[PDB]
């Protein structure tokens, strides 16, 4: 039977530490994204891009529409890798790992975290863009010419099922830490200390999900099954990017 | 180029 003992209080302090660090690293949280999407915020109402005309008018608030949108997508990804790297530094034990392994964990991790957290900004209609100032519809993205039309669709399909788990920011802060500390990334030098951190993060995640979700007893198992489906999303995503690079950022340049 | 961004952000 579950007890509030020293071990559980340390897992709760670890959960609080990751949450606090999550709030510092990521400007738009799920709590705020959900208040925007549900119209329960006093903050400015996002501009909706639902057709070509609203996109032209919206670019106000490269020659071809599909390629300008792909370029915004690519630049936001650079920013996202920086936020995730800043969060990774706050995970206890992470900065103590071989720097080469810190780089490998983030290199193979950031895409899975990007699509986990993008689900927070998605509903059935579309996705919040430019830190919650715009909203771009799923059907408008899907309307873009091949091969751009199918770029975001698998992320929406993932988000529909992922969002039905109803995770909050407290849940996601630990879940993203579990993803980063994956001992199975290729070319890791020293696996054991990564799995030791992951074990403690899995314990903290299980406890989090039991306290926070009284109505889904196997939510822990269900969340681990998703880390499996994120792999496949990232595979298809990398494949589509290779296709686009063969067929068609200020900080990168420096 | 993913490594480039990560190494810089870790510094």
């Amino acid at each position: 039977h579950m007890q509030l003992n020293p071990e559980s209080a340390d897992l709760r302090a670890l959960a609080k530490h990751l949450y606090d660090s999550y709030i510092k690293s990521f400007p738009l949280t799920k709590a705020k994204a959900r208040a925007i999407l549900t119209g329960k915020t006093t903050d400015k109402s996002p501009f909706v891009i639902y057709d070509m005309n609203s996109l032209m008018m919206g670019e106000d608030k490269s020659k071809e529409v599909a390629i300008r949108i792909f370029q915004g997508c690519q630049f936001r990804s650079v920013e996202a890798v920086q936020e995730i790297t800043e969060y990774a530094k706050s995970i206890p034990g992470f900065v103590n790992l071989d720097l080469n392994d810190q780089v490998t964990l983030l290199k193979y991790g950031v895409h899975e975290i990007i699509y986990t957290m993008l689900a927070s900004l998605m509903n059935k209609d579309g996705v919040l863009i430019s830190e919650g100032q715009g909203f771009m519809t799923r059907e408008f993205l899907k309307s873009l010419r091949k091969p751009f039309g199918d770029f975001m669709e698998p992320k929406f399909e993932f988000a529909v099922k992922f969002n039905a788990l109803e995770l909050d920011d407290s849940d996601l802060a630990i879940f993203i830490a579990v993803i980063i500390l994956s001992g199975d990334r290729p070319g890791l030098l020293n696996v054991k200390p990564i799995e030791d951190i992951q074990d403690n993060l899995l314990q903290a995640l299980e406890l989090q999900l039991k306290l926070n979700h009284p109505e889904s007893s196997q939510l822990f198992a269900k969340l681990l099954q998703k880390m499996t489906d994120l792999r496949q999303i990232v595979t298809e995503h990398v494949q589509l990017l290779q296709v686009i690079k063969k067929t068609e950022h200020p900080l990168l340049q420096e | 180029g993913l490594e480039a961004i990560i190494r810089k952000a870790l510094m």
